[PDB]
């Protein structure tokens, strides 16, 4: 998921209203949906992409 | 262990006391209220905020920022109107609180220490414009220490929003770990705009509408509110061997932070919530199946919903059963308060611990997108719901979140169950008194206990009355009340001084005066209600009537007691056999008993028969030669042939220079008012005589004509009984009866003084107007009728008065009130009774209402919005 | 029980540190500044109060209160202009606390407790024309994970904060914990006005405890300490100063005449109570600090509250006296936490420093018949006991009364320690260029004393406290004089200076066969372990299965030119080289090192065949021997290098002879027979080629051998083979590894014969990776060949020295280390230092100064 997400944050400051997008572009191309409090962690997507996937 | 939470105290938007604070969640009320366009554009508000979209005009407020009674603590009003309106707040709130637990601050054993924290400081754009160094958030809590005497650590903790539950948090490891042995712990929060509202903003923390929802799907933000709230903190092992009222007891606590292991500053964290929660609950001993009620933060915005009901979910994952733990909030009812919200939920969960009820969380229909109820152990409410869990065992707990971090858990166990039939009953009559630094703040409370009384919720009246007497401090403007039941003085208190019950100003009044009484008053049932309830009476009668078993023969408690009601035990006392030694022996056991209450005595008169007493308590000769000498005196003058009595209403030079016969004068007592005495034919020649003069003439009915001019044979043999014992020095300024003045050390030890005592006139008036001059005293009876204190304030005695002990024959019944209403007429005036004797056997504390400040406005009047 | 003090920093007047506030404190200065009408008008001040008949222009001064790092933490050049400077300062002061303990804030495994005051928000006047927020700020910018309180009182703040610190660690709410304050006003050039009957002093000093009291003068400060367990401090090691041993806080509320005058009884309460936590009588206490702040109604009554509370001593005037506002002066929120760093150093040195302004006592005070006396000059310190004891106390404007018992570090016996390594690494490092060049020099002047710190105890310290950062320097000492000189000049350095990398990989170049020499590997055997027990299995064997024994022809042989070519001989040189490569690559590999490709030269293939998995160490190790037997039976032979590329070299090659190896694009060996290569070397006398013979008696890699692999072929065993693990890159072929290319047993006979093309699988290493390489051999011959290339930014370091060096292997394998350590690589330079080191106190980060400063009206 490492180049995926690299390419996805290829398409950082946190604003709470990305957490929508980034919410709904999971679930399509991996159908995961994970949950958004999950996806409320840091403001990273390649190491947050790192940490969230081990 | 356990720190109980013993008293509480507050002032929350829409209700002033915590009495109505759970008169408002169990009504399910909202108290956030909302303005218009005209309270808003004369309360000097800006008209570009006004007129605006999204500008919402609600905020949940309190009502009186503005209102201190400097003159009760010794302020001037300089320095009333050069402080913060949150320093006098809370010490209007740190007093309630320490009256609400039924203590006085100044004068505990131990140490008692103060841990509280201010709001934001807004007062820099209210006094700073036109003055002002001296008052920042470093002393609020040693303001809150000096006028009230605390002698124990005053810190002022100050974390962001969670200051109110890290204060506890501070003040639960001071207790435990011996700093002090007493605290008292919260927070404040008042401002300038009371009267103001908020631009709300799409995407923000503050909700749009107006109101709070708090995990529902409609969440839009919260909306601001102001309060006030402190607690009253004490170990559990030292509030149950006192005995107060314990709301809840405490028994885990933790405080942490989150540490750049978030987003942002400003953003919350999941993993430090999930800790808090498992450290409060391993601490205290407990496993989340029994946490049956949760007090979320709940605050209605956003993100800050899910993460918290995720950080729950996470903490409760030992617990394998289905939706058995409630969940709730507080910010629904009166907003979100900033730095006192950690606090005003803490005195609901510590109040629903206690009662056993969970009140109405509003505004909630559906749960949010991200969250699961029916997946998760909790439920939220809608209405007013009883509470009682499978365990039995009622526990809880409360957490509040500040802005760097802070997680404040706290875990709340019900208060243990007591033993409330094993005590002795209550006692037949107790007295209520009420005490207050001025007369509008009395009669303010006195309207008080009036709605608090003639409710069903209402104490005993043993754990009531040793709140108002222990409890409190005893100021000048004092009242009280003598009664039976609680309902019947409710209405007596609500008539506005229409009413007959006790009144007045105390001064100091350093000394008490003592009246003793002569012969021919005494009833049947008398002196026996306070033989079987007062011990000191008991055993100081008991030993006259056993020394007198021991050397002569006449049996005492038979005829006073025991003897059956007829009209022959009227007349079988009232003979001159009986009469003295029985009358010596109740005289000196009463004296005895008003002793042991805190009377000490100046002046010792008397009258007839009280020289025989009044002397013996000033220790010139023992009990016991007196009881040998009065039974001796009494028998050797009953064998004189028959005489007579007669009353006259002339004056005494009148009645020694217009008799007719040769007539002794028997006795001189007012200025109106003597007696003359002689012979069986003699006296009922001048009588009748005189009562075609039309001068009134009663008699005394009495076989033996006392002090007349045919006792001197008796005197002598007496004398002759004198010379076996012997006497001493007195003690107490006694002045005598037939000289007219004072008493030296030879006056009473000679033995013909009791010789002369029996033939010269005494003469009462002459020895009060010399006690009145030069003593300035109030005089109490002690003698079994109203005779002396009808006669005494028929003098010139200005802005004093007199006081009886017993009741004046008819009501025979009530020598269990009679003197209970002499006690608390005596203490209105300002004397030394203690009114603790008069509680019960083992008294515990209750909530009774507080102090009934005034209230006085202190402003600078904010000359910025004036222009 | 006990709370010991192990690290603390500040910044006071007319200082930077505790160290330059320790030397003004023994040097008995007064650090109060005096101004004038001229360095006071034109900064705003106005003319109404500096024309007053009476303005006292004097005032204590902290430096810079304007200079932020704003780039450091991350914030931002518009977050920084609004942040009151008592943040700014504090979040400094507070990171050079943590690495004076020796430690990092963020990695600690337990948990860390901020506790701090503040003072007046005095700049935030100029943000018109938040007190609960500055022990937040200062545990997530540092990442700080227990209690986070702002614990304030009435002017006893500092001192209450250390005795809620106190509160906390000993029921176990934290684990490591630090305790402060900060005072500081943003003009700093102001007078203060005293009045008649004020507090403040009319001619500008204070006088403690003396006839001419008059007032104080106010300060700025800041400072803060760090707590632990008496417990872990003794088990970890560090330095502690002092162990505090009890504490005590009450106020005297009510019973003061008004608000603000001082009481005798509450400030007897807390001195009792503070002993009789700490099991002392007033007997056992030599220093007493003092309040002193030398006002009329506050000095009778503080010596009654002591005279009282040290009332049971059948002694006269021993105990000591002072007070630090004499030198510095007084403020809020300070000089109790400054009045502690002094006692703190005072107990641990055991000088007590002077006392200023002092001749004659006060009318109201009599000394000689109480236990007190007080000093001027700046005396030494024995108590009659062994022990020395201490005491601090503060007092609060409501009246909080805080007295602090502290006692004496105990004594460790550092004798039974195994003596310091014979070198260390010395590790700087720092996020900037210039918070670089300007932290190498407090390194000098830190140096340029005498009795000086461990040598073991200032690596780990430096590796082990100083955190990692992007550009560092590196320096391999052993006499830390001469380091001093060496890190005085800064561009002219002999160490390894430059930024680091990514560097997760290395790879790893094997050398060849005609470049050793004895007594190598000599250093290392003793000195590491791992070394010695790769040397042991690879020895053992040759002393099990054959006639030799390996580890006397290195380590107990005779040095002489004898048996100094006695190894030139093929028969015993293989397998000895083999297992010198095998213990240092197995040695390189305990320091953390990941391999990414093993390429050889002529043997390396035989070797990174073992360490890849292929071969085991046994079968590996059987047959060298054999071949080496083999190889030596061949009659004769010998070698010519000649400078010409492998274009040009097919030109002049006869029948029997060929290319022996291929290395460089301006490199390649022959080999042939002895006559045959003489014939060609003298035809090639006239082509103008400098040209050398490998000193070698057999030909290798060409035409003369193929009869010595044979008994080879039929010697294999049949042994299992295993397919390979590791990213062998061969040099036969010159590609990549096949999975059964390597493990077929006519590899090793094709690679035998076959020449060595090692130059096209450097450019095919070079092509697929970017990597730095590290030789593996006794010697320098395979570095300057890769050097020698189109390696842009990389480069390639050897492992061993330069041949005839074979006393300075052990300084230089640690010279590549810490020249593989700068670039960035993960070798961890914990295993470095002693047997049980501790910590120490040094210099910390020097954050440079940049200016962020809103504009008042008049300023």
């Amino acid at each position: 998921l490492e180049q995926r997400l690299a390419e996805i944050w290829q398409q950082l400051g946190g604003h709470s209203l990305l957490l929508v997008q980034m919410q709904q572009y999971i679930g399509q191309q991996c159908g995961q949906h994970v949950a958004l409090v999950d996806l409320l962690r840091f403001t990273t997507i390649k190491r947050l992409a790192e940490f969230l996937l081990a | 262990f356990g720190i109980a939470i013993i008293g509480m105290a507050g002032r929350f938007p829409q209700a002033d006391t915590v009495q109505a604070f759970w008169e408002n969640l169990l009504a399910s009320r909202e108290c956030i209220s909302f303005y218009s366009d005209e309270e808003l554009l004369a309360m000097g508000i800006s008209p570009e905020f006004v007129q605006h979209p999204d500008y919402v005009k609600a905020k949940g407020e309190v009502a009186d920022i503005d209102k201190f009674d400097a003159a009760f603590f010794g302020i001037a009003p300089r320095e009333a109107e050069l402080m913060d309106p949150q320093h006098r707040v809370l010490l209007e709130t740190a007093w309630a609180a320490f009256e609400d637990a039924g203590y006085v601050a100044a004068d505990y054993p131990g140490d008692v220490g103060i841990f509280a924290g201010k709001s934001m400081d807004s007062y820099l754009m209210l006094n700073l414009m036109p003055h002002f160094i001296g008052n920042d958030k470093d002393s609020i809590t040693t303001t809150i220490a000096y006028h009230l005497n605390l002698r124990g650590p005053a810190i002022t903790v100050q974390t962001s929003s969670s200051t109110s539950l890290v204060a506890v948090c501070v003040a639960c490891q001071s207790l435990l770990t011996w700093q002090c042995d007493m605290a008292i712990a919260g927070g404040v929060t008042l401002g300038p705009p009371a009267k103001t509202g908020y631009l709300s903003q799409e995407g923000g923390i503050t909700a749009a509408d107006g109101h709070c929802r708090a995990f529902s799907d409609n969440s839009s933000g919260f909306v601001p509110g102001t309060g006030a709230g402190l607690v009253v903190l004490k170990r559990v092992d030292e509030a149950l061997r006192d005995g107060d009222n314990i709301y809840a007891v405490i028994k885990g606590f933790a405080v942490n932070n989150d540490g750049s292991e978030k987003i942002s500053y400003t953003a919350p964290s999941v993993d430090a919530q999930a800790r808090a929660i498992a450290q409060a609950q391993r601490l205290a001993g407990l496993t989340p199946q029994d946490i049956t009620y949760v007090e979320a933060h709940g605050t209605g915005t956003r993100l800050g919903d899910p993460v918290e009901f995720s950080a729950l979910s996470q903490a409760f994952a030992g617990a394998s059963q289905k939706q058995y733990c409630a969940l709730g909030s507080v910010k629904t009812n009166i907003g979100h308060l900033d730095t006192a919200a950690g606090v005003a939920g803490l005195i609901k969960t510590a109040l629903a611990v206690q009662q056993g009820i969970i009140p109405a969380t509003l505004h909630f229909e559906r749960p949010n997108a991200q969250i699961d109820l029916t997946n998760s152990p909790f439920y939220i409410n809608t209405t007013c719901q009883p509470w009682q869990p499978e365990s039995g065992i009622r526990r809880a707990g409360v957490t509040s979140l500040g802005m760097g971090g802070t997680n404040a858990h706290v875990v709340l166990e019900q208060a243990p169950a007591v033993d409330l039939q094993a005590r002795a009953p209550v006692p037949a009559y107790s007295i209520l008194p009420f005490s207050a630094k001025t007369d509008s703040a009395l009669s303010s409370g006195l309207a008080r206990f009036a709605d608090f009384l003639q409710h069903e919720s209402l104490p005993d009246r043993r754990d009531l009355a040793w709140t108002l007497s222990q409890g409190r401090k005893a100021f000048a403007h004092r009242a009280a009340l003598v009664t039976r039941d609680l309902h019947a003085a409710g209405t007596l208190l609500q008539q506005a001084a229409t009413a007959p019950f006790a009144r007045g100003v105390a001064q100091t009044q350093l000394g008490l005066g003592l009246l003793f009484s002569g012969q021919g008053s005494q009833y049947q049932r008398m002196g026996h209600q306070l033989y079987q309830v007062w011990p000191a009476y008991a055993d100081a009668f008991d030993r006259c009537a056993t020394l007198l078993e021991r050397e002569y023969q006449l049996d005492i408690r038979h005829e006073l007691f025991r003897a059956e009601v007829s009209l022959a035990q009227g007349e079988r006392l009232a003979q001159t056999c009986l009469t003295q030694p029985l009358l010596f022996s109740v005289e000196y056991a009463l004296a005895q008993l008003w002793l042991s209450w805190g009377i000490t005595p100046t002046v010792m008169i008397g009258h007839s028969l009280g020289e025989w007493v009044a002397a013996t308590l000033a220790g010139v000769f023992s009990l016991e030669d007196a009881l040998r000498l009065v039974a001796r005196r009494a028998e050797l003058m009953h064998q004189a042939p028959s005489g007579a009595m007669l009353m006259v209403a002339l004056p005494e030079a009148q009645i020694r220079a217009l008799i007719t016969a040769p007539l002794a004068i028997a006795a001189v007592n007012a200025p109106d008012y003597s007696v003359i005495a002689g012979p069986t034919s003699e006296i009922l020649a001048v009588s009748q005589r005189l009562t075609e003069q039309n001068i009134i003439n009663k008699r005394l009915h009495t076989s033996h004509a006392f002090h007349s001019s045919m006792m001197q044979d008796a005197a002598q043999a007496l004398r002759q009984a004198f010379e076996n014992v012997r006497l001493n020095p007195p003690t107490l300024t006694i002045i005598s009866t037939v000289t007219g003045a004072h008493v030296s050390a030879d006056t009473l030890t000679t033995p013909d003084y009791w010789i002369e005592q029996m033939l010269m006139p005494v003469q009462f008036s002459a020895a009060l107007q010399e006690a009145q001059a030069t003593f300035d005293v109030d005089f109490l009876e002690i003698g079994p009728g109203a005779t002396l204190t009808q006669l005494t304030n028929g003098h010139a005695l200005g802005d004093r008065l007199a006081f009886s002990s017993l009741p004046a024959g008819a009501r025979s019944s009530d020598e269990h009130k009679h003197i209970l209403d002499t006690v608390a007429a005596l203490w209105v005036r300002g004397h030394n009774i203690d009114l603790s004797a008069f509680a019960g056997e083992q008294p515990r504390r209750v909530s009774l209402p507080t102090y009934a400040f005034d209230k006085i406005r202190y402003w600078v009047d904010s000359p910025e919005e004036q222009r």
